[PDB]
């Protein structure tokens, strides 16, 4: 309340404040199931080049 | 850079002026009430309750 | 159409003729008045920059627009409470009808 | 349902200080005063 | 899509071909997990609906905190009390907890 009002002294009453209290945030990455694989198997391991 | 500053400061001035206009409308209503109160309360005797 | 203002009615005026009622009616009408709004409050930081640190840092450059908007809305809500208080809370005590 | 403060984009509706029951009680007091005393209850006792 | 928020078990019934939820302000509200066919509601992780009731600092430095429209069991999860200063965890649980 003190900083959100930009003062060191606070009068009587119910003030609405900001949100300075930060929290550490992890990261997540999500993608669909790996499907649809190329013919690389028959291209690298081909019988004859 | 000065255009950015000018836009910001002009917005601040416009906000201040609009707030002043609204507060002046409020004060105009209060002054009309006070004038009516002086007319019907000091210069006379109102039978209007409360 | 050209709207009609009302029903034409000439008054039977005369220098020695008066019209006095012989009966009456007790009419109850209804008058509706608004007294308060919904005490809306906006979280300006979350509205402009919802859960974004970089946006919040950029918004902090614009000074105290956000603060004064919040202050104006708080004033609105307090004013609505005061309006309801002044309209209704005009009786010092709480009377109750006898059985 | 049975946190709506963060579900919307930061917009909340604060409740009024006087609940509808309190407003009803106030109107009840005013109505009883008017019925049982007239205008005297406004001027004084 | 990318964003920041808290993922919670949802109650909605997405259609088989719909992927991303959306609110009226073109903002992501729920998502379908690409691997698991489960719908997760995205509730932003920020609380600005916090009011601090204080007598004048001249008189005392004891204060009370009002969290807007929450239950008293959801408070240490709404404001993430586990990742807060221990002096804020005073005002998230305890014995003086009215609703
Ligand atoms: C004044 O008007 C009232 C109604 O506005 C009259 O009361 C009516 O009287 C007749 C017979 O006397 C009844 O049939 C009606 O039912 C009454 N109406 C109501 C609403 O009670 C009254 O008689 C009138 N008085 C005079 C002197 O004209
Ligand atoms: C994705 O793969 C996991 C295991 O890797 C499986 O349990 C799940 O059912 C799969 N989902 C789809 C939509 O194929
Ligand atoms: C080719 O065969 C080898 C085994 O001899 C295998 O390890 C490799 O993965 C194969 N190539 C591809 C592209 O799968
Ligand atoms: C809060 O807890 C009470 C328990 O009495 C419950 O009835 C109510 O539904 C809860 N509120 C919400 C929003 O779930």
């Amino acid at each position: 309340t003190k900083c959100t009002l930009k003062s060191f002294t606070v009068e009587k009453g119910i003030y609405q404040t900001s949100n300075f209290r930060v929290q550490p945030t992890e990261s997540i990455v999500r993608f669909p199931n790996i499907t649809n694989l190329c013919p690389f198997g028959e291209v690298f391991n081909a019988t004859r080049f | 850079q000065i255009d950015r500053l000018i836009t910001g400061r002009l917005q601040s001035l416009q906000t201040y002026v609009t707030q002043q206009l609204i507060r002046a409308a409020e004060i105009r209503a209060s002054a009309n009430l006070a004038a009516t109160k002086m007319s019907e309360c000091v210069l006379g005797q109102s039978k209007r309750v409360d | 159409y050209t709207m009609s203002l009302g029903a034409e009615n000439s008054v039977a005026y005369s220098n020695n003729s008066i019209a006095i009622p012989t009966n009456f009616t007790i009419s109850v009408t209804t008058e509706i008045l608004p007294v308060s709004m919904t005490k809306t409050s906006v979280d300006c930081t979350m509205y402009i920059c919802g859960d974004s640190t970089e946006c919040s840092n950029l918004l902090l450059q614009y000074g105290s627009f956000c603060t004064q908007l919040n202050r104006a809305l708080t004033g609105i809500a307090v004013e609505q409470d005061k309006n309801t208080q002044e309209v209704f809370a005009q009786v010092k005590q709480i009377y109750k009808t006898p059985p | 349902i049975a946190i709506c403060a963060q579900k919307f984009n930061g917009l909340t509706v604060l409740p009024p200080l006087l609940t509808d029951e309190m407003i009803a009680q106030y109107t009840s007091a005013l109505l009883a005063g008017t019925i049982t005393s007239g205008w005297t209850f406004g001027a004084g006792a | 899509l990318t964003g920041t928020g808290v993922l919670t078990e949802s109650n909605k019934k997405f259609l088989p071909f719909q992927q991303f939820g959306r609110d009226i302000a073109d903002t992501t509200d729920a998502v379908r997990d690409p691997q698991t066919l489960e719908i997760l509601d995205i509730t932003p992780c920020s609380f600005g609906g916090v009011s601090v009731i204080t007598p004048g600092t001249n008189t005392s430095n004891q204060v009370a905190v009002l969290y807007q429209d929450v239950n008293c069991t959801e408070v240490p999860v709404a404001i993430h009390a586990d990742q807060l200063t221990p002096t804020w965890r005073v005002y998230s649980t305890g014995s003086n907890v009215f609703q």
